């Protein structure tokens, strides 16, 4: 939408279902720890 | 830094 | 970027690094949102206190980069400008708000692996993550300390500051336009942006659609990781309307 598709999906990562080494740290803060 | 190739100077 | 870590290939496709051509050095961060156009830090372009005023001419766009001064050869991407511009407002004699740029490419880049494109945000991505506790990233090429280099492409998670902190630890006058993170004296852990990140995405993804928004762009800070300080970026969203006003007039 608001951002052509296909934007923000990583080909190295998020197209093939891959983390990154600190990318949960960040989904793990998105509520109340820190 | 090393040097870029001059084709890319305009 | 002070106390982060070596980002792994292709972690961020949209890293932009602002390349000066004579001489040949590095000038700022950006990032990709299309094809077409690489966002960064007004500053990085014109700041009169020090007599910086750039041009199309005298810069360079190099894209798909990881090491700092090595030409990645087959995988990097040199692009010419075309046309710069300065958000109207932008405020370098005061406190730098509105501290923002856009930049129009003189060709359509290539997609690749360790090319692609980020995300804006729209009112109900920026509403979900935007909040105090919530961790983003930065990324950059920047110093390592306050007053060596990194060799390759640095990155750390900084969680946003509740606006009253940021107020209460400078005497520059704070706008909605920005937005401050770091952590705090007795979090434990630190990191901070620092001289040559300006320009700069600070990211978060989407715990609902999967995808890397830019939420901020690193713009300024007093010293770099002190305790008590925090770094302050350009609040994207809010200068959302100026962006697509330019995208779809030239
Ligand atoms: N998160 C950080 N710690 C951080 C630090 C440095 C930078 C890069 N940007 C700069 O250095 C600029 N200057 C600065 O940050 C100034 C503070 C500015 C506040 C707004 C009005 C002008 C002065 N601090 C220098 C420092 O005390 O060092 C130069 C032109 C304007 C920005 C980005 N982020």
């Amino acid at each position: 939408g608001s951002g052509e598709a296909d934007c923000g999906l990583r080909p190295l990562f998020e197209k093939k279902s891959l983390e990154d080494k600190t990318e949960r740290e960040l989904l793990e803060s998105y509520i109340d720890g820190r | 830094y090393e040097p870029i190739p001059e084709e890319f100077a305009q | 970027i002070v106390e982060g870590s070596d980002a792994e290939i292709g972690m961020s496709p949209w890293q932009v690094m602002l390349f000066r051509k004579s001489p040949q050095e590095l000038l700022c961060g950006a990032s990709l949102i299309s094809d077409r156009w690489v966002l960064t830090a007004a500053h990085c372009l014109l700041y009169p206190p020090w007599d910086k005023n750039f041009t199309e001419n005298d810069l360079l766009v190099r894209i798909g980069k990881h090491s700092r001064t090595r030409y990645e050869r087959n995988i990097e991407k040199i692009s010419m400008l075309e046309k710069i511009y300065i958000h109207p407002r932008y405020n370098w004699r005061e406190n730098l708000d509105r501290d923002i740029a856009l930049m129009k490419l003189k060709k359509p880049v290539a997609f690749s692996d360790y090319i692609h494109p980020v995300c804006l945000p729209d009112r109900e991505t920026a509403a979900s993550l935007l909040q105090a506790g919530y961790k983003g990233r930065v990324t950059g090429w920047g110093n390592l300390k306050e007053t060596g280099q990194p060799s390759v492409l640095q990155v750390v998670n900084l969680p946003i500051v509740e606006r009253p902190v940021c107020k209460d630890s400078t005497r520059i006058r704070i706008t909605d336009n920005m937005f401050c993170a770091g952590y705090k004296p007795d979090e434990g852990k630190r990191g901070d942006a620092c001289e040559g990140d300006s320009g700069g995405p600070f990211v978060m993804k989407s715990p609902f659609n999967n995808r890397w928004y830019q939420m901020g762009i690193v713009s300024w800070g007093e010293g770099c990781d002190r305790d008590g300080k925090y770094g302050f970026y350009t609040h994207v969203f809010r200068l959302k309307k100026w962006i697509q006003k330019v995208i779809d007039q030239f």
